[PDB]
This record gives structure tokens, C-alpha cells and sequence, in this order.
């Protein structure tokens, strides 16, 4: 005459706060670059988009 | 892998390990893993328990030093170096007796 | 206690302890009143990523 | 009686592994492994001495 | 089979070593700078780099 | 945010490689994590009564140990509780005190990870019998007139969490380097650099500004996190904040450099 | 598999086991089984001895 009831669910893990995989929908981009120029007998560094 | 371990008079276990792939070479065609009661006999290199070698020398040299600062201690801006009966070279960027080898505190 | 004129195999009895709480596990049966009960403990040894 | 090690001493060197992932300094550092023997027995060189007081 | 002999490396502080050729088979040498080794009792020496 | 330990003000010209000397001798994070929870206590006595007796390092203890005796004559002569580290007892016991063991003792403790040390002085005069054996205070330490041929105890009652047995190397050093421009507030300075004792390095801001501002490869191994800024751009002038945190030792240092960058005229 | 065991004040050995396939993930291309004296350093998740969650 006895009976058993069981139930369960699923939740996020605290480990998610440290390890995980992230999906993005990146579409476009911007360009930045570094140049070295010989000016007046010396190498000079420049950075620009 | 290959590890070694031992127990100290400190009642402590000190262990070390190195990854060393140990693969006994299969001697003969029959790849056997434990030698039999009955079977053929073939030559094979091995070692021996003799304790008297013939011109296989390894050099031994005077240890350079062991720089440990436990001997030091700050006494109101006055460093105290304790020797407890050894030969200790102290050297400090501080002026005065910057450098010196002594055997006394 | 004593119950006279009855077989021992007639029935069963259980000691009802409710003094020191027991932390939930699937194996242990539930107390049969509801799902949760007061009393919570944190799990130690957290996670972090380091170089190896 | 094969007594040539009067002035020898043990090491206390950086062993690659003192256990549990981190590498520390132990007296049982090893740096040479010989396995040329066909039989399979191996010589193991070890930092510290043995068989003496 | 051959045995590789590598004697104790030469360490130095506030000064530099030098390679002197050895008439030995496949003998090789090298030098490095900025190394700050540590031993059991602490740093070997003070010269940081 | 971190308690101040040194305030610095500097000024230079644009196009110069400046260096800020944010260093801490306590930041010598050994390569070695394990066994750095270990601390070493010991007792060393100098028999100044003789005046020529080299200070006898009687015995010592590490985390999880016993009395280890430097001398066999001390073996069967000294005891230190195996739980000294756990309860901080760090107290010596000598079974067979005599005139030979009369002198000034010192109970010393060193912490490997924090590099911190403690010590307490004791005096042990020797009496032939208990007709005058008693405790008193000379003025700086405690002096015991030990009854010869009897067991005596020297206490070491330091009970600081620092020395209590523990796994303390779970903690590791952290370094924050930020710049507060002329108009930014402290703790609102842009997070220029984050460093962790495990070699993790994080940089922010524009991609380029990161390279000029750099830290030596192995600052943690030396405890010197001096920050080098190469060919100072005059826009970099401001208050540079260097926060060094490691909580077990209690280290929460702040260093500040007021760097004003000029230009040639 | 994975078993645990302990010795009682009853001077009895109580042991349990579960079949749990424990496979350390190969970090990096070089499938290494014991970390080296010399080599590169890469990030990796792990635990810590802190006792306050
Ligand atoms: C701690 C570390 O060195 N790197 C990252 C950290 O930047 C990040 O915040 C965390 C999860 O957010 O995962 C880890
Ligand atoms: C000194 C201290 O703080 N605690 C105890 C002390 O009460 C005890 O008498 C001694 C050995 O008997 O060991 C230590
Ligand atoms: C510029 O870079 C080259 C690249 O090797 C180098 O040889 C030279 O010394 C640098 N400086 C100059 C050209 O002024």
C-alpha cells in the first residue's frame, strides 16, 4: 500500500562564475596599427586607427 | 612516471617524481611479461651487486654556500646575524662593514 | 514498554530523533511533511583559475 | 670495506615535484636515470646517501 | 648509447661570464642574463638583473 | 583602496622613460607554494654566566613536528609540545636542569611565507636547590631561578593566528596600478594594470598605452613591482597609485607618485 | 572507478566505491602526464584551500 514520490530539477553551477563559454554575434570590426618611421635619422613609433 | 619517497626522522614523507617512460624491451619474439617455469634461455644485459667499480669516476667539489636569512633579525633597525658555529660571509649594501667573513654573532 | 499477548513480528517501531539535523541527500528518506527545512551550510573549497 | 664517501654530503635541491602539483625543494632530488639494461632493471641516482650514519 | 655530461652551471652576480672553447666532442656553451634564481633558504644573491 | 605607506612627488619631461619604485620586501613571493604554510620555531640559549659560551641552539620545531635536538646531550634533556604550532604553546621543557644549562634563553619563531619573525627573551638562573627557586621580572623579561636537578618550563605564549598551524598559501599577492589624471579621484583612477602572484597580468585602456607602462617579468619573485613608463607622454601626468594586497600577512599597502610631465620649449 | 575507505574505532575497514571515469583534460597540444621542470605556463581552472564560501 506504500508509495514513493520523487522529483528533481536542474540549475546553474557556481563554477559558471569562473569557467564558461560565451557566444557572441560579432559582425564588423575596426583597425588599429603600429608603424615605425625613419625620420631625421631616427626610428620613431606611431600608433593609430 | 617514476617517483621515489621516504620517511624522515622528522616523521615526514618527502617524495619526488620524474616522468620517465620505462618500457622493458621484448627479448625474443614471444612478448612475455613474466618469465616461465619452462622455456628457452637467451642472453640479455643486466646489472650485478658488486660494490667495486673500474674507473667510472664522478667528481665531488666543495659546496659553494647556502645563503639563508633566518640568521638575521631586526633589533630596532639594527640587524643581528647569528652564526651558531659556522663560517658565514655577510655582505650588505649598507655602508661601514658592508662585507666580511666571520664565525661569530 | 510492553505489549502483552502479541507477536514481535506483528509490527515495527522507530526512534524519532529530532535533536541534531541531518544534511539532505537523495538516499536518505524525507521527513514526509514538505520539501525543505531550515538549516543551511556553505560548501567550502571554491573555484579559481591559475597558471599551470 | 668500500668506504670512499667520508666527506660526501646529501643535497637539498629543487625537485621538479614535491607533490600536489607545486614544485619545491627536497632532499630526494634525482637527475639521472639509466635503463640501457635489456633485463629491465634500472639504476636510479639519488641526491642523498644511504647505508651510512 | 652516449652519456651527456653537464657539470654544475656557473652562476654569477653583478658581473658576466664568458665562453672558452673546449676541444671536446659536440661541446656547447651558452650564457644568459637577468636570471634571479631562488634556493631553499631564499634568493641566491641580490643583483636583481 | 589601501592604507598609505609612502607618498612620492616627481616631475619629468615628455619623451623620457620614468620609473616608479613601488617595492615591498614582504612581496618576495617564493616560487614555492607548498611547504610555505610551514613556520619554524626554536629556542636558543646563551650562557652569559660563563660569558664565553656560544649561544646554544637547543632545539627547534617545524609545522607538524617534535623537539629536534641539536645535541645528543640535549636529547633526553628537552621537550617541545608536538601541538605547539596548533595551540601556539611554543614552550620549552627541560628535564634535568643544572648549572651547565644556566643562561639567557630566547624563544624565536619565523614565518616562511610572510617572512615575519617573533621572539621572546627569558632568563634561567640556576639554584642548587629550591630554597630560592622562584620567578621574577628583571624589568625586560622573566627570570626563573630553576631548581637544579628538576624539570623546568619556559613559556612562549604567542598565540597569533599568523603562527597557528594552517594552510595559508591559498592566498597570493595582488598588485593594482592605476593613474588618476588631473581631475580624477582616488579609487576612480583608470585601472591601468592588474598583477597576480601566479603571473596573470591584465591591461586596459587603449591598446597602445599598455605597452609603454610595463612591469618587470618576475616582480613577485623579488617583491619589486617598479613600473616603467617609456617616453613619457605629457598626457600621462597625474597621481599614480600602486596598491599591494596580501591579506594573511595583513599587507594592504598604498604607494603614490605625483608625476608631473613637462615638455621641451 | 573510485573507492574510498576508512578504519573504524571498531577496528573495522569500511569502504565504498562508485564507477566514475576520471580523465584529466589534456591542456595544450602536448598531451603531458607529469608537469615539467621547464616549460610554458597556461591558465587552467582549479580549487583552493579557503574555508569560507
Ligand atoms: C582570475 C583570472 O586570472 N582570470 C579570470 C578573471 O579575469 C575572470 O573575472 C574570472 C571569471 O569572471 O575568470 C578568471
Ligand atoms: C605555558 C603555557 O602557556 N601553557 C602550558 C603550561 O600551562 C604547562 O604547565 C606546560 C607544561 O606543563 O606546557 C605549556
Ligand atoms: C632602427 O632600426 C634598425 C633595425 O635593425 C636598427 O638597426 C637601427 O639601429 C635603428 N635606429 C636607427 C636606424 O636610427
Amino acid at each position: 500500500e506504500n508509495t514513493q514520490l520523487s522529483e528533481a530539477h536542474v540549475e546553474k553551477s557556481e563554477s559558471c562564475k569562473t569557467e564558461f563559454a560565451s557566444a557572441y554575434r560579432a559582425h564588423t570590426a575596426s583597425a588599429s596599427a603600429k608603424l615605425r618611421v625613419l625620420y631625421q635619422g631616427n626610428n620613431i613609433t606611431v600608433a593609430a586607427y | 612516471t617514476l617517483t621515489v619517497g621516504f620517511t624522515d626522522s622528522r616523521k615526514i614523507s618527502h617524495t619526488c617524481t620524474h616522468p620517465f617512460h620505462h618500457e622493458p624491451p621484448v627479448i625474443g619474439r614471444e612478448r612475455f611479461h613474466s618469465r616461465p617455469q619452462h622455456g628457452k634461455e637467451l642472453p640479455c644485459s643486466t646489472y650485478v651487486q658488486s660494490t667495486a667499480a673500474t674507473a667510472e669516476e664522478i667528481e665531488v667539489h666543495m659546496p659553494p654556500d647556502t645563503p639563508d636569512r633566518t640568521l638575521m633579525t631586526q633589533q630596532s633597525g639594527n640587524v643581528k646575524i647569528t652564526v651558531n658555529g659556522q663560517t658565514v660571509r655577510y655582505k650588505c649594501n649598507c655602508g661601514g662593514s658592508n662585507e666580511g667573513l666571520t664565525t661569530t654573532d | 514498554k510492553v505489549i502483552n499477548n502479541c507477536k514481535i513480528d506483528q509490527c515495527h517501531a522507530a526512534v524519532t530523533n529530532h535533536k541534531n539535523w541531518q544534511y539532505n541527500s537523495p538516499l536518505v528518506p524525507r521527513n514526509a511533511e514538505l520539501g525543505d527545512r531550515k538549516g543551511k551550510i556553505h560548501i567550502p573549497f571554491p573555484l579559481a583559475n591559475v597558471t599551470c | 670495506n668500500f668506504n670512499v664517501y667520508k666527506a660526501t654530503r646529501p643535497y637539498l635541491a629543487h625537485c621538479p615535484d614535491c607533490g600536489e602539483g607545486h614544485s619545491c625543494h627536497s632532499p630526494i632530488a634525482l637527475e639521472r636515470i639509466r635503463n640501457e639494461a635489456t633485463d629491465g632493471t634500472l639504476k636510479i641516482q639519488v641526491s642523498l646517501q644511504i647505508g651510512i650514519k | 648509447e652516449y652519456k651527456t655530461v653537464i657539470p654544475s652551471p656557473y652562476v654569477k652576480c653583478c658581473g658576466t661570464a664568458e665562453c672558452k672553447d673546449k676541444s671536446l666532442p659536440d661541446y656547447s656553451c651558452k650564457v644568459f642574463t637577468g636570471v634571479y634564481p631562488f634556493m631553499w633558504g631564499g634568493a641566491y644573491c641580490f643583483c636583481d638583473a | 583602496s589601501s592604507s598609505l605607506v609612502s607618498e612620492s612627488v616627481v616631475s619629468l619631461a615628455a619623451g623620457t622613460q620614468a620609473v616608479l619604485r613601488c617595492q615591498s620586501p614582504r612581496m618576495v613571493w617564493t616560487q614555492d607554494r607548498l611547504n610555505d604554510r610551514q613556520r619554524v620555531v626554536h629556542w636558543d640559549v646563551y650562557s652569559t654566566y660563563y660569558g664565553d659560551n656560544k649561544m646554544e641552539r637547543l632545539c627547534d620545531m617545524y609545522s607538524a613536528g617534535d623537539q629536534r635536538v641539536y645535541s645528543s646531550y640535549n636529547q633526553g634533556r628537552i621537550f617541545m609540545p608536538q601541538n605547539a604550532f596548533t595551540d601556539g604553546n611554543f614552550s620549552l621543557v627541560i628535564k634535568d636542569v643544572a648549572e651547565s644549562d644556566g643562561g639567557i634563553y630566547s624563544c624565536n619563531l619565523h614565518h616562511h611565507y610572510c617572512h615575519l619573525y617573533e621572539t621572546v627573551k627569558i632568563q634561567l638562573d640556576v639554584t642548587k636547590k629550591a630554597k630560592a627557586a622562584k620567578e621574577y621580572w628583571d624589568g625586560e623579561k622573566a627570570v626563573i631561578v630553576a631548581l637544579e636537578g628538576s624539570t623546568v618550563m619556559l613559556p612562549c605564549v604567542n598565540r597569533n593566528q599568523i603562527w597557528t598551524e594552517r594552510h595559508l598559501e591559498e592566498a597570493q599577492q595582488v598588485v593594482h596600478w592605476d593613474r588618476q589624471l588631473p581631475g580624477v579621484s582616488h579609487d576612480r583612477a583608470d585601472r591601468l594594470l592588474d598583477l597576480y602572484a601566479s603571473g596573470e597580468r591584465r591591461a586596459y585602456g587603449p591598446p597602445f598605452l599598455r605597452d609603454r607602462v610595463s612591469v618587470n617579468t618576475n616582480a613577485f619573485a623579488r617583491g619589486d613591482f617598479s613600473l616603467r613608463i617609456d617616453e613619457l607622454e605629457r598626457a600621462d601626468e597625474g597621481i599614480y597609485s600602486c596598491h599591494l594586497h596580501h591579506h594573511y600577512c595583513g599587507l594592504h599597502e598604498r604607494r603614490v607618485f605625483h608625476l608631473q610631465v613637462t615638455e621641451p620649449a
